[PDB]
RNA sequence: CUCGCACACGCUUACAUCAGUAACUAAUAAUAUACUGAUAAUUAACAACCAAUAAACCAAAACAACACUAAAACGUUUAUUAAUUACAUUGUUAACCCAACACAGGAGUGCACCAAGGAAAGAUUAAAAGAAGUAAAAGGAACUCGGCAAACACAAACCCCGCCUGUUUACCAAAAACAUCACCUCUAGCAUUACUAGUAUUAGAGGCAAUGCCUGCCCAGUGACACCAGUUUAACGGCCGCGGUAUUCUGACCGUGCAAAGGUAGCAUAAUCACUUGUUCUCCAAAUAAGGACUUGUAUGAAUGGCCACACGAGGGUUUUACUGUCUCUU
RNA sequence: ACGAGCUACCCAUGAGCAGUUUAAAAGAACCAACUCAUCUAUGUGGCAAAAUAGUGAGAAGACUUGUAGGUAGAGGUGAAAA
RNA sequence: ACCAAAGCUAGCUCAACAUACUAAACAAAUACAAAAAUACACCAAAAUAAAAUAAAACAUUCACCUAACAUUAAAGUAUAGGA
């Protein structure tokens, strides 16, 4: 084969030993006694250094099968930067679930309404807009990791000003950058979602089921698709330390135990740093999952069986220009096997919130063809955003 | 087109050229040394 | 003073890597090859040449993969494709109409009969039949491939004798090769670039060629239509 | 040109080359780029109590001088170990392998204070 | 009247307060940012110094929605480690640097063109000559190598050589020279530092210059290959005499000789030895100029390229129109 | 022996090109910053051991430019001007 | 009458003798860009000296020219040289 090494850049190898040493019986000299180079006298050959107290920088990073985790068995970890290739097949093969075209009527029923609307909803979102793209800096174009984060937050509080009109909107809570892990077994290979989430909101009452029984019963002769050439595992990363325990990111007590909705960025510069909008919709899949695992063992135990009271996720992906939405149920721990019951999961795909946004005047031949300001405006996409935060309520 | 400023100082550039450590990593740069400290040099190099 | 190869590289990986031009400049420091330097900054992808690689040595037998997408690579003339099976991506050259979501067979068993010939599955030269294009031809058992990797050049077998192979390069030169080599059926992409044309002296110059000298050097022998006969078939089947 | 007779310091050089002026470090880089500053590494100045201590930075005129005899290492043995060895011999009791009773240290890494190394800077 | 504030690079107290300048420094005097003596000063938040390994990740910056070819600087997260302990060290002035000078020169980035920064005249007289600027009667290139310079002009056309943008003799030549897209010849079957992390649609050693129509004949010599016969000129190079012959002129033709073949197509008094100011026509009142023809150029000529054309030119030559102190002739 | 801090070329790492005309960021066009230096006049121990004034060519590219590194005299480098 | 003129020390040269030959100063910092207390290394090397000149040119040759252990003689002798 060719190997991807070169000569010249790999480390020399040491030079060759003098002489002397190769002669039986003879105490070679060498200049290790004024312990400077000398030419002429043999170069010596030292024993390994050791030092008697061990010092926590300068040491040699101890192998990775010293660790007390250390397992012989490979699990397969997928945290935030992981991609996959079939991002909805293999999410959706990894989970055992059933991709569901459209929001559930539960949830697209709830902002129809028009007693579900916020004061100048058009003309706020407008604002929210202009705020997070343009205004809210000093700089003339507002770098992707700036306006992300801010129109995200921005709609939030659109929606948290209902909290008037809906009394009920107070029990719910953000939390930041927590420690989650969710580890299951799967057609006889181990997977685990650890890593962190950009925002989560939490409620103190679980989200009631969505799937009427009908729905669920179908699932159980719905098919898998599968792809041969590629294997479930690719796009995960194989650990071979790691904990076989479902940790959430709070401790026993937390007064609101039960979360609502996921928010991921994909906040950069870049366009090969960011999801894919097919990949992005992957990472929503197992992250929801996994919050819904650790729910459905912490409240039911370790022991696998289907669920008689199911747990629902919602989550919404954000672009900065295009949206993403996922609301999942969960109805079985045992996926071990693909032939029981199956989950289901509700995508809506590329919802467009706009479709551009001029920070400068354009001028063609001395006149201003296009003022400042977005160009396209579709409400429905935050429409369908305020439907999933007053879900519960 | 108006030459006699060839000259642009630079101090990164000139203790790289003429420095002390570099006069000693060459066998001909050590006897550069060597005959500035028999001709009795106040500075041997820059 | 010395300098150090960019060829630094150990673990393969798909993505692109890094990549410093030279020149023509030797480790030395002195022009040895005229004519280049000033092109556009350009990113290397790691090419897999040994078309059959498993993934485990626990299963040898043939492996099937999938092709996801067909890209342009700035070093070479060619087309490199994306291939994707198991659990690793590879970049390997693209034939004539490789595209997206097509799939790729890699074997290497020897068969009797024959096996049919794709335009992208790669087989033993002793299982191809008499008449089959191929490239990417690998000189020696698990060397690799070497030879008929420029666009649009195919190669052409002409027989097998006593177990062994021989094949046609594109310079009309025979090649004799043993038939458990492994070699690509089809044509490489790009076909067209052959006929592809300069329009100014900036695009040289974008590409990375310098101008050649101005002295004006008389003709010698050298030069005139040289009428040569064909040199002799180059094997590389060691006879004991 | 420039000049390569006078001394080469921080405030001659760009802003990449910053040399001490021959302070100690007390200290290292942490994390975050944050300077880390060890208690030990800092010296801790040792002050005696001078309320009740007379004595002053001048001598009178009238105090005579003395013959200038610097201490010397035979001296030395001969007024603080000699007795003591000189006894023990006499009554018996010396002990020419251990001679640690007398104030010989056989090795100096023992003690928080060398000599040979100079452990105590001052 | 307008190159102003700040940083980087560089210089190194030349900066500040007070005092002195008979003399030293300023190309002079007053005087003191520039000369002498004493004293004093730049305080970190800004800037320098400011972790390692393993793993996942094919998807450009141009308002980036999405695309082009020349394929593109710009990283996050998970895992294993990382002394944990107020106050560390260092750069903070300036009217400044490189050019022998307190030099009309050279000098990167950000933001302004000012709210900031500066003084063309030491005092007179108002000669010639010289430099720079404005205006002019009638004429408008009659000046002169040339319309050089100047102008209330700021247009039109022909030709020669190069196709074009570009490049070169830093400090007498910026061109018709070199390069260049195109075409063609030649040498090479291939691995860890160039060519190349490539593999004959590739890469080197060269010639000639886009395109269009073409690139004729010649391996005797030399060179190269074959390394033998031999093969090669888009390899170096070459590509003819004498005599007679249709009334006269011309010479289709014929005799004879030598060669490896005897200059073919084209173009042409040309940038092409001399003859030469060839001859003729057009342009002008007048033409050694310019364009168009005639043409043995006995020394034009076909990739050491011939020929034709669009576009282009601070190249070279000519004509018309408009302008003007170039000039009649200076004030 | 010492020299690539000027210059020829290259490898790194950075930074500039406003307005105007066009489906054009097309080695297109008008014109600044910026970079070269065509023609003439002053200057000729000069402001300057190659400059000043007017006028010019390019000005989204084979373009200018800062920092730093590489090639050294039987050589380096060269869009050949010895 | 200005500008100027005069001085005799500083030290040096060549030997001899001679110990036997990198002085004086080294508290701290000195081959990171020397004079900057403090971190997992790489370290190092040799290949006949050539020519200016003389032979009235210049090609074989051209004393001394790195390494001889001296002096009185043998002797500018034997020999070696485009002899
Ligand atoms: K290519
Ligand atoms: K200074
Ligand atoms: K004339
Ligand atoms: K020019
Ligand atoms: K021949
Ligand atoms: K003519
Ligand atoms: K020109
Ligand atoms: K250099
Ligand atoms: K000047
Ligand atoms: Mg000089
Ligand atoms: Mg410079
Ligand atoms: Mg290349
Ligand atoms: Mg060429
Ligand atoms: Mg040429
Ligand atoms: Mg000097
Ligand atoms: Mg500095
Ligand atoms: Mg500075
Ligand atoms: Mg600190
Ligand atoms: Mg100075
Ligand atoms: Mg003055
Ligand atoms: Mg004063
Ligand atoms: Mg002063
Ligand atoms: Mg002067
Ligand atoms: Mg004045
Ligand atoms: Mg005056
Ligand atoms: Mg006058
Ligand atoms: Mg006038
Ligand atoms: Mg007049
Ligand atoms: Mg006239
Ligand atoms: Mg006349
Ligand atoms: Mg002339
Ligand atoms: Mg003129
Ligand atoms: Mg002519
Ligand atoms: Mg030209
Ligand atoms: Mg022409
Ligand atoms: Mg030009
Ligand atoms: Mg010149
Ligand atoms: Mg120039
Ligand atoms: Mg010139
Ligand atoms: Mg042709
Ligand atoms: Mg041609
Ligand atoms: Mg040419
Ligand atoms: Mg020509
Ligand atoms: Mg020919
Ligand atoms: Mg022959
Ligand atoms: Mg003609
Ligand atoms: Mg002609
Ligand atoms: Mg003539
Ligand atoms: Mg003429
Ligand atoms: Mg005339
Ligand atoms: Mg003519
Ligand atoms: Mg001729
Ligand atoms: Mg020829
Ligand atoms: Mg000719
Ligand atoms: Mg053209
Ligand atoms: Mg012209
Ligand atoms: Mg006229
Ligand atoms: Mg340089
Ligand atoms: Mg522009
Ligand atoms: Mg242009
Ligand atoms: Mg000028
Ligand atoms: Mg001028
Ligand atoms: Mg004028
Ligand atoms: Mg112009
Ligand atoms: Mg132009
Ligand atoms: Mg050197
Ligand atoms: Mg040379
Ligand atoms: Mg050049
Ligand atoms: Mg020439
Ligand atoms: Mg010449
Ligand atoms: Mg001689
Ligand atoms: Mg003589
Ligand atoms: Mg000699
Ligand atoms: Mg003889």
């Amino acid at each position: 084969a060719y190997e991807w090494g070169v000569r010249s850049t790999r480390k020399p190898e040491p030079p060759p030993l003098d002489r002397v040493y190769e002669i039986p019986g003879l105490e070679p000299i060498t200049y290790a006694g004024k312990m400077h180079f000398m030419p002429g006298l043999a170069r010596p050959v030292f024993p390994p250094w050791d030092p008697g107290w061990t010092h926590p920088k300068f040491r040699r990073l101890p192998p990775l099968h010293e660790h007390p985790l250390y397992k012989d068995q490979a699990c397969y970890v997928f945290h935030q930067r992981c991609r996959l290739l079939e991002g909805v097949k293999q999410a959706l093969w990894l989970t055992k679930t059933q991709l569901i075209e459209g929001l559930p009527e539960k949830v697209l029923r709830l902002a129809d309404d028009p007693r579900n609307h916020i004061e100048n909803q058009d003309e706020r979102v407008l604002n929210a807009i202009s705020h997070a793209r343009l205004w809210h800096s000093t700089e003339d174009i507002p770098k992707r990791e700036t306006y992300c984060p801010v129109i995200v937050d921005s709609l939030i509080q659109l929606c948290k000003s209902q909290i008037l009109k809906h009394p009920s909107l107070a029990r719910r809570i953000c939390a930041q950058n927590n420690t989650l892990s969710a580890t299951w077994n799967r057609e006889s290979i181990l997977l685990q979602v650890h890593g962190s989430s950009g925002a989560r909101l939490n409620a103190k009452d679980p989200l009631p089921p969505v799937a009427s029984q009908e729905e669920v019963e179908a699932t159980k002769n719905h098919v898998l698709e599968t792809f041969y050439p590629i294997s479930p595992t690719m796009g995960l990363q194989e650990c071979n330390v790691y904990d076989v325990n479902d940790d959430t990111g709070f401790q026993e007590g937390y007064p609101y135990p039960c979360p609502h909705t996921l928010y991921f960025l994909e906040s950069a510069n870049l366009r090969p740093r960011r999801f894919q909008p097919d990949q992005l919709r992957a990472k929503m899949i197992l992250f929801a999952f996994g919050s819904a695992l650790a729910q459905a063992r912490l409240l039911y135990g370790n022991d696998s069986k289907v669920l008689e009271q199911p747990v629902v996720v919602q989550s919404v992906g954000t672009d900065g220009r295009l949206f993403q939405f996922l609301v999942l149920q969960l109805n079985t721990t045992d996926l071990a096997s693909d032939e029981g019951v199956k989950n289901l999961a509700w995508v809506d795909s590329d919802q467009l919130l706009y479709q551009h946004f001029w920070c400068l005047p354009v001028i063609k031949k001395k006149v201003v063809v296009e003022p400042v300001g977005p160009i396209g405006f579709q409400p429905e996409t935050f429409r369908k955003f305020l439907a999933l935060y007053l879900h519960g309520a | 087109k108006a030459r006699g400023n060839e000259y642009q100082p630079s101090n990164i550039k000139r203790k790289h050229k003429h420095g002390w450590v570099r006069r000693l990593r060459t066998p001909t740069g050590v006897q550069v040394i060597l005959r500035r400290m028999h001709k009795g040099r106040k500075s041997l190099s820059h | 003073a010395t300098s150090v190869s960019w060829k630094s590289r150990t673990k393969y990986t798909v993505m692109p890597v890094k990549m410093r031009k030279s020149g023509g400049r030797n480790h030395t420091g002195q022009i040895q090859v005229h004519g280049i330097g000033g092109g556009h900054k350009q990113r290397y992808r790691m090419i897999d040449f040994l078309r059959f690689r498993p993934e485990h040595e626990s299963k040898p037998g043939p492996f099937e993969e999938k092709v996801i997408a067909v890209r342009y690579d700035p070093c070479r003339s060619a087309d490199i494709a994306l291939v994707a099976g198991g659990n690793r991506k590879r970049w390997i050259i693209a034939t004539e109409n490789m595209k997206a979501g097509d799939t790729v067979l890699n074997s290497d068993h020897i068969g009797r009969m024959a096996v049919a010939a794709r335009e992208g599955d790669a087989h033993p030269l002793g299982a191809l039949p008499v008449g089959t294009l191929i490239n990417n031809v690998e000189s020696e058992p698990g060397r690799g491939a070497q030879y008929i990797r420029a666009a649009g050049t195919c190669g052409v077998l002409l027989r097998k004798v006593n177990g062994t192979a021989i094949i046609q390069l594109p310079s009309k030169r025979q090649m004799q090769v043993l038939e458990t080599c492994i070699a690509t059926v089809g044509r490489v992409s790009n076909v067209d670039h052959n006929k592809r044309v300069i329009g100014k002296a900036g695009r040289n110059r974008w590409l990375g060629k310098r101008p050649n000298s101005g002295l004006w050097q008389r003709k010698g022998g050298w030069a005139g239509r040289k009428i040569r006969p064909l040199p002799p078939m180059k094997s590389y089947v060691k006879l004991p | 040109g420039a000049d390569r007779m006078s001394k080469w310091t921080s405030k001659r050089g760009p802003r990449t080359f910053c040399k001490g002026r021959g302070a100690k470090g007390t200290g290292f880089h942490g994390r975050d780029g944050k300077f880390v500053q060890i208690k030990e590494m800092i010296p801790e100045l040792v002050v005696p109590e001078l309320a009740g201590f007379k004595l002053k930075p001048y001598v009178n005129y009238r105090a005579p001088e003395g013959t200038d005899t610097p201490l010397t290492a035979k001296q030395l043995f001969l007024e603080t170990a000699a007795p003591a060895i000189e006894k023990d011999f006499k009554a018996g009791t010396f002990d020419p392998e251990h001679l640690e009773k007398y104030g010989f240290e056989p090795t100096q890494e023992g003690k928080l204070f060398q000599l040979y190394p100079k452990n105590f800077p001052r």
